DNA sequence: ATCGAGAATCCCGGTGCCGAGGCCGCTCAATTGGTCGTAGACAGCTCTAGCACCGCTTAAACGCACGTACGCGCTGTCCCCCGCGTTTTAACCGCCAAGGGGATTACTCCCTAGTCTCCAGGCACGTGTCAGATATATACATCCGAT
DNA sequence: ATCGGATGTATATATCTGACACGTGCCTGGAGACTAGGGAGTAATCCCCTTGGCGGTTAAAACGCGGGGGACAGCGCGTACGTGCGTTTAAGCGGTGCTAGAGCTGTCTACGACCAATTGAGCGGCCTCGGCACCGGGATTCTCGAT
């Protein structure tokens, strides 16, 4: 009987209660703790493969390349919020021209 | 050997319930391992740094919890705080 | 003959490298900038070749970030041409 | 040497990623010049943890732990 | 009620600090406009570690610690 | 009679408000503006009074690093005088 | 016998020896870095109020009140590096207009 | 009662060090004590960030060398590397 | 500037090759079950100190006339950069070694952790009087409109 | 340009008064020993993989030229905004008042650390088959001189 199936997750409890001991992020962590935190980690990851699934639909492919991550994560407001530093080993841009720049 | 230590064959189990007619592509594999180690490292190292500033040396899950509603933006606070509250309480009874 | 116009090739590789994913500079003119820059504070380096390649990703990743937010201190000044003066005020607003 | 490795129309095809349509005959000069203050910001920080430990290779994870620490966060190679 | 509270020479005394020499008539509405998303992203963060300990009172080095976690660290209170 | 010409007492009050240190927005009219908005995320607060001295300083210190990083939008421009188009200028090119 | 006036500091080390300790930095801290970290903290602060001085001897005054530390401060290039994020608590502003506003 | 913890009577005896013909106002003693607070708890936070990624659990004096060449820009790292290698050779040999 | 001309671009449909999917086998890390200390939950009682409120007051917001100076719009002016060609340079792909250094195991002994026990440094609570901001007349610095 | 009457700002002068600096006293946090173990240094070794070199092959940089559409400076002018006086406003400040909640202590008990054995979930290596890249000819999309 597992930790992360009393609880229901995908993302391991077991795993990630050794990395909030042995990285010093405080010396007691509570039991219910890596429990909540493989929750939250998981509805982020779940949140960009949903919408990962959807560039790689419109484009009409099958495996999600690493391009299909960047119009995922930098075409929803909420998300590049959380992301706004960060970039994307080849991950292109997005399509966008200027107004004044047309004929 | 090189034992190893990476989140592949869990992100490959969430990708098979939200699109799975689908699949993942080598790099990809690597963006998402980053990606969680990210959120990961920090979260982990906010709730740590709550839990200084009022002379206390216990993560517990009610620090993720404000830990959360300070790095989601809006609209994932609204959900990632409710969704970890059903994980809870759906552990404490197991 | 046949000759088109200033202001339609560009706009027809502006459209084609924003769709594509791969490097812009080269390889390996990019590979002996490195190590010229690293005889400098370490003597006698040796790169693995994903840090070569990892450096390129960054810096392209860089420049591109920086145009897009170089053309809005054009287009601000009623023209469609940067210019030395549009570079120098992206550095000096964002963090020098 | 090798800071005019990086030619004319490999500067030009970045800027046309950006979305501009003219580019002026001095950028070519100037984007190598505010390149290489971008890459002294970085190799200088991506020896130091190469020298810190002991390693005479400078290999990939020291680079994103380079890259990581100015706010420019690379993901695809490791953290 | 209280956006107008930052009258019009408030926010024009505000700006000849910044070194300008003629305010257009529309930045009045503007800079109240960006002032309050300001606020927002402050005292949404400044009650969150108020309402945290446990407290009613959002005391000094509570507002510190919001600043200090976008990049705006903030000196000569308490850290 | 006495008039001065518009761009002298400009040049006055830019170097009289870069010498003192004190406010330059009020003090209760402003605690005024933190209550009410504080009145949504959690009713009934009760702020500590070097807390309200706090966010006073620090907004200051926020529109203060705005306009002059907005005045080099303005100029670039060849012209003196600040407009939304300028303010808008200064936030796209930073972090929004 | 105390242990800053072995190595000749001003900053304490004890005092340090217990934040690299009880703030779960790492588990284990050498015996020297406690006072390699007192010399670090001292020529940073022994910068700053040698500038400090200075201006508070341009400007005729006694006491360093807050505004002084600001000119001292943004006044050198090699520290304005270190604290191009930070701001200082009614701190001023340098004496800057630009060139075209001139008469 | 409210015991304390600051770094105001240090500060204060090294401007009497470098200006021991001036004083120190009530809010500089404030700043400068936040001023030492961030440089204390911006390298200590880097040397511990320092050795996780070699997966070493000791701050030796060599982590904090190396978390000082990447904090300190140029000209304050060629001196305060050299401030500390004399501050530590007067201590082994005491 | 509407129709035509043509260069380029969006899908058709076959080819094929090589990297994701997938069990298989080994093995270090999680889960199970007691024990221990102890941090945090809870309560209680002092007491700072933040909110309401007056009331006299005086700097400051608010409104209105107004002349001038910059905003924005236009027009010509002219070259600097786009574009298409023709050429030269060299990146890339593959080949093919020789060894530097990364990675790991293998024995060990110095270094910090922890417990112990007294002190002395640092803080709280007084307080004396010193720099500073005060005012006030006066002088030095800078314009603005007539000459 | 140069002179003139403001107009302001800067230089020097008594007088408080509320604010730093220093004496006076404690008490809890550092210091000095003493020990045990467990990390990190040090020694030493297979092989992965970078460095380097070269031939061939061609995609791409390089240089050169015609012209056309924009950057740049100027005339102009219409409205937008500053300067100033006077006119309502409400910031501020001292001052007394009310109790709400920060701030701190003891009093028990539940909570995670720790160890220890036991076994599966996780990964390393391992072929292998569907998904992605082409590879040529249809079909369109779309800018550009003209009758």
């Amino acid at each position: 009987k597992s930790r992360s199936n009393r609880a229901g997750l995908q993302f391991p409890v077991g795993r990630i209660h050794r990395l909030l001991r042995k990285g010093n992020y405080a010396e007691r962590v509570g039991a219910g703790a890596p429990v909540y935190l493989a929750a939250v980690m998981e509805y982020l990851a779940a949140e960009v493969l949903e919408l990962a699934g959807n560039a790689a639909r419109d484009n009409k492919k099958t495996r999600i390349i690493p391009r299909h991550l960047q119009l995922a994560i930098r075409n929803d407001e909420e998300l590049n919020k959380l992301l706004s530093g960060v970039t994307i080993a080849q991950g292109g841009v997005l399509p966008n021209i200027q107004a004044v720049l047309l004929p | 050997r090189k034992r190893k230590e990476s989140y592949a064959i869990y992100i490959y189990k969430v990708l098979k319930q939200v699109h799975p007619d689908t699949g993942i592509s080598s790099k990809a594999m690597s963006i998402m391992n980053s990606f969680v180690n990210d959120i990961f490292e920090r979260i982990a190292a906010e709730a740590s740094r709550l839990a200084h500033y009022n002379k206390r040396s216990t993560i517990t899950s009610r620090e993720i919890q404000t830990a959360v509603r300070l790095l989601l933006p809006g609209e994932l606070a609204k959900h990632a705080v409710s969704e970890g509250t059903k994980a809870v309480t759906k552990y404490t009874s197991s | 003959p046949h000759r088109y116009r200033p202001g339609t090739v560009a706009l027809r590789e502006i459209r084609r490298y924003q769709k594509s994913t791969e490097l812009l500079i080269r390889k390996l003119p990019f590979q002996r900038l490195v190590r010229e820059i690293a005889q400098d504070f370490k003597t006698d380096l040796r790169f693995q070749s994903s840090a070569v390649m990892a450096l390129q990703e960054a810096s392209e990743a860089y420049l591109v970030g920086l145009f897009e937010d170089t053309n809005l201190c054009a287009i601000h000044a009623k023209r469609v041409t940067i210019m030395p003066k549009d570079i120098q005020l992206a550095r000096r607003i964002r963090g020098e | 040497d090798n800071i005019q490795g990086i030619t004319k129309p490999a500067i030009r095809r970045l800027a046309r990623r950006g979305g501009v349509k003219r580019i002026s005959g001095l950028i070519y000069e100037e984007t190598r010049g505010v390149l290489k203050v971008f890459l002294e910001n970085v190799i200088r920080d991506a020896v130091t943890y190469t020298e810190h430990a002991k390693r005479k290779t400078v290999t990939a994870m020291d680079v994103v732990y380079a890259l990581k620490r100015q706010g420019r966060t690379l993901y695809g190679f490791g953290g």
